């Protein structure tokens, strides 16, 4: 029983301790619903943390580390009970254990703690976890251990309120630059996800990732054989192109757009959607970035998805079309018209998502304003597909930004 | 409200777990 285990674990004799801690570990590792709360309420935590100090019994340190790992794998309340028992400094000590199993289990426990949230992450960082963790990365490290190191690196990079300290990012990026050349799929997935958390952290963090030199190693993973790697890379580069035009151009200069036909035609609708989101952030750029999308032969594929994709993908394609009109030239917008954008675009005017309706009306207004003389040809195309009747109906929409624009479009372009 | 947009809800849902138990 738990009472018994706690009684034995509190003994001064390390072999009685070992028996008890192994029994607790087995309770916590034998199925996917361990009795975490019962073990916390029993009072075992400070005892287990005390066991971590016993360099004279590495088996006891290992068992205690595995037990605490699994308690910390639970809810935030369970992880925080481990942290409140002073586990973190003792695990950081065990990163220097001569015993491989103890060191690896300490890494794993710290991963669960760091993963709980940003303040917990920042406590562990402040105590110096990053340097010894990255010191493990070597040619001789066993691959299972390296996979766990890289997973902890994800947890160091994630969570955004606040993001991890700049100095930590500066320490982690050279290690990610090494790991991105690994061939192991699990290492690559984690490495790229860690990068994607950094590129979502803000424009200064995007710039740090760019300045590391890693982007040309990241872009070709869009065509990796493993779909998990491809989509991690799509997130990582996608976050970069939420930045400035110059930051976006770093990604385009790696020929990123040549990787997109196989993502836009991918069987998985979620990948189509994610790919079109990326492209919508390209077409929001300057005229040269708009032209890059045209020259990669992607516009017909976007328009196909606008018409025949799943609704989630259609919404993204609507953004890609409207955003082109921000800085696109008259001739680039004319190309959209020639590619039969107007009917599937207008078909989104009636949906219940007011954000999409606004995007489409904004793009139609910009298209009409840009076609100085051709405004009548385009107006006729909008009328022909029922787009004009749909705009007239939007004069009765709930949302003022929508209905105002519907009145204005009809007054400016259909009141002759 | 045209322009660049951050990653949207529901995208990239297969993120690495924050926490993992060692199970036998």
């Amino acid at each position: 029983s738990l009472e018994a285990i706690v009684q034995n674990a509190s003994s001064d004799n390390q072999g009685i301790q070992l028996s008890a801690v192994q029994a607790a570990r087995k309770l916590l590792s034998s199925d996917r619903n361990p009795p975490i709360d019962d073990l916390i309420k029993s009072g075992i935590l400070p005892i287990l943390v005390h066991c971590l100090e016993r360099d004279d019994n590495p088996s006891l340190q290992f068992e205690a580390a595995w037990a605490l790992t699994n308690i910390a794998s639970g809810t935030s309340e369970q992880t925080q009970a481990v942290v409140q028992s002073n586990a973190v400094p003792l695990f950081l000590r065990l990163l220097h254990s001569p015993h491989q199993n103890v060191c690896e289990q300490a890494v794993w426990a710290l991963g669960n703690i760091i993963g709980d949230g940003p303040q917990c992450r920042d406590y562990v960082i402040s105590l110096g976890v990053v340097k010894p963790l990255l010191s493990f990365i070597s040619p001789s490290i066993p691959i299972t251990f390296l996979r766990n190191v890289t997973w902890v690196m994800v947890n160091l990079c994630r969570h955004k309120d606040p993001p991890p300290p700049m100095e930590t990012i500066q320490e982690i990026l050279p290690a990610l630059c090494v790991l991105i050349h690994h061939t192991d799929v699990n290492i690559l997935v984690d490495t790229v996800w860690a990068l994607s958390y950094l590129t979502d952290a803000g424009n200064e963090q995007i710039q740090m990732v760019i300045d590391s030199g890693i982007v040309p190693h990241l872009v070709p993973l869009l065509s990796h054989q493993e779909v998990k790697v491809q989509t991690a890379a799509l997130r990582a580069v996608g976050n970069i192109v939420t930045g400035t035009d110059e930051q976006t151009q770093v990604v385009l200069n790696c020929d990123a757009l040549s990787h997109f036909p196989a993502l836009l035609t991918h069987p998985k609708e979620k990948i189509n959607k994610e790919a079109v989101w990326f492209l919508s952030n390209i077409t929001a750029g300057n005229q040269q970035q708009v032209q890059a999308v045209i020259d990669a032969n992607l516009v017909p594929m976007i328009i196909h998805l606008l018409d025949k994709g799943d609704f989630g993908t259609q919404k993204e394609a609507a953004w890609a079309i409207s955003n082109l009109t921000i800085s696109g030239r008259k001739d680039q917008v004319a190309y959209l018209i020639q590619q039969n954008v107007i009917p599937p675009f207008c078909n989104l005017l009636t949906v219940k998502d007011a954000q999409v309706v606004q995007v489409v009306l904004d793009g139609l207004s910009n298209i009409l304003k840009m076609a100085e003389d051709e405004a009548e040809t385009i107006g006729n195309l909008i009328e022909e597909c029922g787009g004009l009747e749909k705009i007239e109906q939007l004069q009765n929409h709930e949302n003022e930004d929508i209905y105002k624009l519907a009145y204005e479009i009809i007054d400016q372009f259909f009141s002759s | 409200c045209l322009g660049r947009r951050v990653v949207q809800p529901g995208m990239f849902a297969d993120y690495p777990p924050t926490k993992k138990a060692r199970v036998l």
